[PDB]
């Protein structure tokens, strides 16, 4: 029984960063090599795991979190950053343990005219916590004034649209990013690699 | 003041100096590997006129040691236990050795062995014959 990663990387869709998509793989054998013998992916990194041995190892639980951002955040989808895809939108633990990869989709997701589907959160009274999802639209206070849901001067809606283009340079551009998570917690292991 | 000054992970190379072919030397780097200890650890050097090129990688757990053919039994990449230093033991130094000494903090990489998150400023070995 092998692990739906097809489902997780060739998904038609992929969700805004604000509202990023988790899919629980569990119960099933995970074979990395259609993911590490592949060359279409543009970040493929991982912490407290090496790529090549991900096909030896076994873990409690294993998460899938995919989402949509421009080329030149995808920097923030690292321990330690900051931005606003870091603080607002999606958070890597300090000690994550698990893989980052990504891959350029100007194919999929520019319109000419500009694609407004992918939004990401530009306003927080606070940073994320670790793995934390914040679809929460109250409007943003950013003065002295109490907004009370209504938009306007120093009252901001939080969200905003990426609005991809075709024509855009590579660091504009939409890239599809998938978070493997790795989680250890002292029980039987559900996911193992094809041993 | 390593490659992004403002970032909260800042890595601080020191040890460098001049040294006689066929000698050693020791380059630490100070790290923040308690608090990001998944992140592969490495050493990266650049001479003049040319391009930056992988010494050698460690985790934070003393393995997934990886170097360089160039300096295999050479150099060696460590740790201390508390995670707040990275090494690199050079002996043997030849000419061909000098460059600026770069750290360097990311993830282990599928194409490459460190995928760089963050580089610290770089501190320069001179080998002199
Ligand atoms: C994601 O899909 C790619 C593309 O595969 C194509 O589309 C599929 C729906 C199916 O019709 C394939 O026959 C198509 O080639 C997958 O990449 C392929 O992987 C197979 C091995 O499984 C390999 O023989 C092909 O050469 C690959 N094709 C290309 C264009 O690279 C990929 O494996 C899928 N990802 C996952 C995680 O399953």
């Amino acid at each position: 029984n092998l692990c739906p990663f097809g489902e997780v990387f060739n998904a038609t869709r992929f969700a805004s960063v604000y509202a990023w998509n988790r899919k629980r793989i569990s119960n099933c054998v995970a074979d990395y090599s259609v993911l590490y013998n592949s060359a279409s992916f543009s970040t493929f990194k991982c912490y407290g795991v090496s790529p090549t041995k991900l096909n030896d190892l076994c873990f409690t639980n294993v998460y899938a979190d995919s989402f949509v951002i421009r080329g030149d955040e995808v920097r923030q989808i690292a321990p330690g950053q900051t931005g606003k895809i870091a603080d607002y939108n999606y958070k890597l633990p300090d000690d994550f343990t698990g893989c980052v990869i990504a891959w350029n989709s100007n194919n999929l997701d520019s319109k000419v005219g500009g694609n407004y589907n992918y939004l990401y959160r530009l306003f927080r009274k606070s940073n994320l916590k670790p793995f934390e999802r914040d679809i929460s639209t109250e409007i943003y206070q950013a003065g002295s004034t109490p907004c009370n849901g209504v938009e306007g001067f120093n009252c901001y809606f939080p969200l905003q649209s990426y609005g991809f283009q075709p024509t855009n340079g590579v660091g504009y551009q939409p890239y599809r990013v998938v978070v493997l998570s790795f989680e250890l917690l002292h029980a039987p292991a559900t996911v193992c690699g094809p041993k | 003041m390593g490659r992004d000054p403002n970032s909260h992970v800042q890595l601080v190379e020191s040890g460098g100096g001049l040294v006689q072919a066929g000698g050693s030397l020791r380059l630490s780097c100070a790290a923040p590997g308690r608090t990001f200890s998944t992140s592969a650890m490495g050493w990266f050097r650049q001479a003049p006129g040319k391009e930056r090129e992988f010494v050698a990688a460690i985790d934070w757990s003393n393995t997934n040691i990886h170097y360089a053919d160039t300096v295999k039994g050479r150099f060696t990449i460590s740790t201390d236990t508390a995670k707040n230093t990275v090494y690199l033991q050079m002996n043997n130094l030849k000419p061909e050795d000098t460059a600026v000494y770069y750290c360097a903090q990311g993830g282990w990489g599928l194409t490459q062995p460190i995928s760089v998150d963050y580089w610290g400023k770089g501190t320069q070995v001179t080998v002199s014959s």
